[PDB]
């Protein structure tokens, strides 16, 4: 994502090429130096891949804030480099909750979008929407599980925000995750 | 069999297994119910048939239950923060 | 095959005995003890259909067609010294 961005069509093509060319070493390996089990191209690619979405997991869970901000935030004053109590969770507030599950559609979006037809080549193997939905998903839903038990020792949101935010979850999950 | 898994949570990170214990429910046929200690180990103790199906179940590679199974028995104690091999 | 998908070594499939090569497994173990047999010159068909190197091998041989739930159910209640001191906890 880092090194091939989507904004970049050249560079998703070399993307593209990188591929071709990753392709071309494992047939290298498997039909020049005639090994018999090379890594095989799809698999060091989706660990690749796996890499890639965790790193942005961790980023977007570290930096939710400055992330959703930067991307999105219905307050200009709320771009910046909010207390990180609000680029991780807050007990004050579900806000950083609604802007993590934006954060999270926008990301799945892109590697359904732009990555899935960027690398196409093991399409059997590597719907990069589909790796992206669950992986994201999953760290999510652990965080998620955790800020909820914590909201519930404090109660410092109303009762109306957490089914506010049981609505926009319960349309996530149903949305991408189910 | 009861499975009991301890886990420390890591947000940003993985939450890193601590140890494992398998409880046999035969026991609890005739128990009906048990207080008891089970001892966590670092991974799961196997015969040639526990790691000859598990060697099979691998191969079902597509089969859910197989997957979340064979992933489950693969379960072993990220090793650090108190050590990596057990005893049988 | 331990190396294959038991343990870490590759991320290939191992390819199991695939059913076409359970039988003609099935079927070379049949004919050799037809040889073995020999029509009656040789081992008592009886020996043969009783012996535990046989019963063994058609053993790991149904293992690799077993459904997962008969492999799980297979592994629970084989795998019963899973229940009896963990050592080094």
């Amino acid at each position: 994502r880092n090194n091939f961005p989507a904004s970049s069509p050249e560079r998703l093509q070399d993307l593209k090429s990188t591929v071709d060319l990753l392709t071309s070493i494992t047939f290298f390996r498997m039909k020049v130096q005639e090994l018999q089990s090379p890594p095989r191209a799809s698999q060091v690619v989706k660990d690749c891949v796996k890499a890639c979405l965790n790193s942005t997991y961790e980023y977007i869970f570290n930096n939710c804030h400055e992330l959703y901000g930067r991307e999105y935030q219905t307050d200009p004053a709320k771009k910046g480099e909010v207390p990180p109590e609000e680029q991780g969770p807050s007990i004050k507030n579900l806000d950083f909750w609604s802007k993590l599950i934006t954060l999270i559609v926008s990301i799945i979006e892109e590697d359904k979008n732009s990555y899935t037809p960027c690398l196409n080549q093991f399409p059997q193997e590597l719907n990069v929407g589909k790796i992206s939905a669950e992986v994201m998903w999953s760290l999510f839903a652990q965080d998620m599980k955790y800020a909820m038990e914590e909201h519930d020792k404090h109660r410092l949101c109303k009762s109306a925000d957490y089914m506010n935010l049981h609505f926009k979850v319960k349309w996530l999950y149903n949305e991408y995750v189910a | 069999e009861l499975q009991v898994c301890v886990k420390d949570y890591c947000f940003a990170r993985e939450d890193r297994t601590v140890g494992l214990a398998v409880l046999q429910l035969r026991e609890l046929a005739q128990r009906g119910s048990a207080a008891c200690w089970l001892p966590l180990g670092r991974r799961i103790h196997m015969d040639d048939t526990g790691l000859t199906v598990l060697r099979i179940l691998s191969q079902r590679s597509n089969d859910e239950v197989a997957k979340e199974f064979v992933k489950l028995k693969s379960d072993t104690r990220s090793a650090e923060e108190g050590g990596a091999a057990p005893a049988p | 095959f331990l190396s294959k998908l038991k343990d870490h070594m590759v991320r290939e499939e191992a390819k199991s005995l695939t059913p076409k090569q359970c039988a003609v497994v099935e079927l070379a173990l049949d004919t050799i003890k037809q040889y073995f047999h020999a029509g009656g010159v040789g081992l008592k068909k009886t020996f043969l259909e009783k012996s535990p190197d046989l019963q063994s091998l058609r053993y790991a041989l149904s293992l690799y067609t077993q459904a997962t739930d008969l492999l799980i159910k297979t592994f629970v209640q084989t795998q019963s010294a899973q229940g009896s001191g963990v050592e080094d906890p």
